[PDB]
DNA sequence: CGCGGGGGACAGCGCGTACGTGCGTTTAAGCGGTGCTAGAGCTGTCTACGACCAATTGAGCGGCCTCGGCACCGGGATTCTCCAGGGCGGCCGCGGA
DNA sequence: TCCGCGGCCGCCCTGGAGAATCCCGGTGCCGAGGCCGCTCAATTGGTCGTAGACAGCTCTAGCACCGCTTAAACGCACGTACGCGCTGTCCCCCGCG
């Protein structure tokens, strides 16, 4: 819950990822380093919407909330809370 | 009550039912209307009606008096 | 003999049928124990809802399937078929991240 | 997590030609000038043209509950593909007179 | 030198086979949208203002050309060397338990 959970995007999870973009093969490596993509694209959306959630007088976080963090980076198409 | 199978297997297309056991507790009233409702579904829900306000012996006189047909 | 398919057959009625399904592909409790564990370095004891998990798989699986589909152009591009790191890093490189 | 393996990633070397670099000689722009006139622009203006709350108002919503649709196998040749014999691309070699 | 013939025999085509197809129904289930309350700001009216183009001077530089002076382009001829073709190698993750 706290500890060591970044395998929860496991190999093969990883490889039926790969599968939606349209590849045969799948190397060793490519696992780890898209989950240090993943982790890099996670925490620069969790860290806008933690500074987020601060300013709102908020302690809860919200969809909204990452909404709003991924906002700017300057697509905003449909979804939740849009 | 609570549990899945309760709602899983109350609603099967079959014309006859058939519940085997080891013996049924004698008290906690709930689980003896469970199984009543199990064996076929037309028992209200209140079982306080019969028993379970107001001894113990006519209690479960009256226990007996009610379930013997089944 | 075993009926033993050749590398890349199953693949064909596969696509068809994932490309018309639209479930989840990822485990929910490892990525829920994953939000977790970023999110108490940031701020501890975070009350979680049911919510606000979910949009954000959704929103990483399509950025990622995305990504995906690029560097597999990538390949396609360098006279191949299969992933590697040059072609992650390339498409990841000329998509601006 | 484990193994068979086979299509696919990756390299070595010849082709040769496809740009690349060094010969002359241009076609059209940069600069000096110009004489104008043609578009860009704020000032008296004054008016029409937008905003907001009284009497009404309608209109879409707040909440439930029926029911014609969701989910997918009994039910299944064909599609999709994979793998073993047959005639063959013939290929080819070798030897009496 | 003819060519009879025999062998390496192994490969696309053909027949057999493995799993799925996406509807016909069964059974079970599933929350949209109209309907008792409602509400509430919208829609005209009157007042307020105000500024923003209609003229009108204005002003200022665009521009098309007249007339010199080069500047990279362009063709060609040879260099060469590296993508590509052709081929060989190995490899390690896909399919399956």
């Amino acid at each position: 819950i706290l500890r060591d959970n970044i395998q929860g995007i496991t190999k093969p999870a990883i490889r039926r990822l790969a599968r939606r973009g349209g590849v045969k093969r799948i190397s060793g490596l490519i696992y780890e380093e898209v989950r240090a993509v993943l982790k890099s694209f996670l925490e620069s959306v969790i860290r806008d919407s933690v500074t987020y959630t601060e300013h709102a007088k908020r302690k809860t976080v919200t969809s909204l909330d990452v909404v709003y963090a991924l906002k700017r980076q300057g697509r905003t198409l449909y979804g939740f809370g849009g | 009550f609570r549990s899945t199978r309760w709602q899983a297997l109350l609603n099967f297309n079959t014309q006859r039912r058939l519940l085997l056991t080891g013996t049924p507790l004698q008290n906690n009233l709930a689980e003896l209307w469970s199984l009543l409702y199990f064996l076929m579904p037309q028992t209200v829900i209140d079982g306080k009606k019969v028993s379970g306000f107001a001894e113990t012996k006519k209690t479960v006189a009256k226990l007996h008096q009610v379930l013997r047909p089944y | 003999k075993p009926h033993r398919y050749k590398p890349g057959t199953v693949a064909l009625r596969e696509i068809r049928r994932f490309q018309k399904s639209t479930e989840l592909l990822i485990r929910k409790l490892p990525f829920q124990r994953l939000v977790r564990e970023i999110a108490q370095d940031f701020k501890t004891d975070l009350r979680f809802q049911s919510s606000a998990i979910g949009a954000l798989q959704e929103s990483v699986e399509a950025y990622l399937v995305s990504l995906f589909e690029d560097t597999n152009l990538a390949a396609i591009h360098a006279k191949r078929v299969t992933i590697q790191k040059k072609e992650i890093k390339l498409a990841r490189r000329l998509r601006g991240e």
